[PDB]
């Protein structure tokens, strides 16, 4: 995305790796990373939505929890037996 | 006995209710030493539960037609439910300590309010 | 085979590194029940450590002259020292009942900025 | 005490308990209320008397913590060795 563009650029931009220092190597190597980078994917996101199901579930019990308008009623019952 | 084992069977009734209001949630972010004293709040609430059940049984041992036993008990119950607060002294004492104390000051204050109406009860019988 | 390798040995090297800074100390008083929740804290730590290392090794494997290799691997390093934080959820349920929780949202969050940076520095590549 | 007269007469003076209503009961089932009554009297001004100590002790130590005019002076001796 172009939000974190320009973040990585600006260091590069830097004394460090420029532009012509680029090996731009293609071989064997290259494939070897991509499908790791596609299994980062599929490890973080698995985190990231068993995150998010806690979340909503945290916020499940609670609204299903009836508030009444007094909470001083439901020991009236028992005590009268 | 009858006595006794009514009194003391109304009793934990009546203290998992109040205990039942005394829940609330504190989200501390960013600090290392976290203290959280709850003392005395269970002592009050079991003093305060364990004094009021005396109330709605006395009257309703003594006073028969127990449609009325039941009205005069109500409206008891009602009596403690307002009016009652909670103090929650959020003590920072470093910029890496903070110490949540519950306060059972009001539950102690509200003791007194009932044990006086024990005392003009009895003295009333 | 040398890829495979160097990578696997630096993951726990940084990994030690991250857990490092994740210690505190909470003290309870007057409490009966106490229960300490710190799940996902060790899989968010071990996702952006290994991650971590992705990035660093990635860039010392093509670039030649070790002295700017390492001069790219430390800038990462600092990176992700500042602007992480750490939550401690303690949740009051009862009088007797309190809940640390030790949220791994930062850590989270800060996972997906570092996978930005590995993609943006794939495509680069 | 005549302040909290009022508050449990009102009640009774409602469509509740009379005077009329009241059986006058003089047993064995009076004497074993009385001590009972004395019972809550000593617990509850036992817990009187701790949070009461425990009050005043902690506005105790604050007292007995003696605030100079600058606080920056403690540190000054230490840093010289």
């Amino acid at each position: 995305d172009p939000m974190t563009k320009m973040l990585v650029q600006n260091i590069f931009s830097k004394h460090g790796v420029t532009k012509d220092k680029m090996k731009k190597v293609s071989d064997e190597e290259k494939e070897m990373l991509l499908n790791l980078v596609k299994d980062l994917q599929a490890k973080s996101q698995a985190l990231i939505e068993n995150q998010k199901k806690k979340k909503e579930e945290a916020a499940a019990q609670e609204q299903k929890n009836t508030k009444p308008l007094s909470r001083r009623e439901q020991l009236i019952e028992q005590i009268r037996q | 006995m009858s006595f006794e084992e009514k009194v003391e069977s109304l009793h934990p009734a009546i203290f998992e209710q109040l205990s039942s209001e005394f829940e609330q949630q504190i989200e501390v972010i960013d600090c290392e030493n976290i203290t959280i004293d709850t003392s005395h709040i269970t002592a009050a609430l079991s003093i305060q539960a364990f004094v009021t059940t005396m109330i709605i049984v006395a009257t309703q041992l003594v006073i028969a037609d127990e449609d009325l036993a039941d009205a005069v008990a109500s409206e008891i119950l009602i009596l403690d439910s307002s009016q009652i607060k909670k103090r929650t002294i959020i003590k920072i004492i470093n910029s890496r300590n903070i110490k949540i104390t519950l306060s059972a000051d009001e539950i102690i204050t509200f003791v007194q309010i009932l044990l006086q109406v024990l005392n003009s009860i009895l003295s009333e019988l």
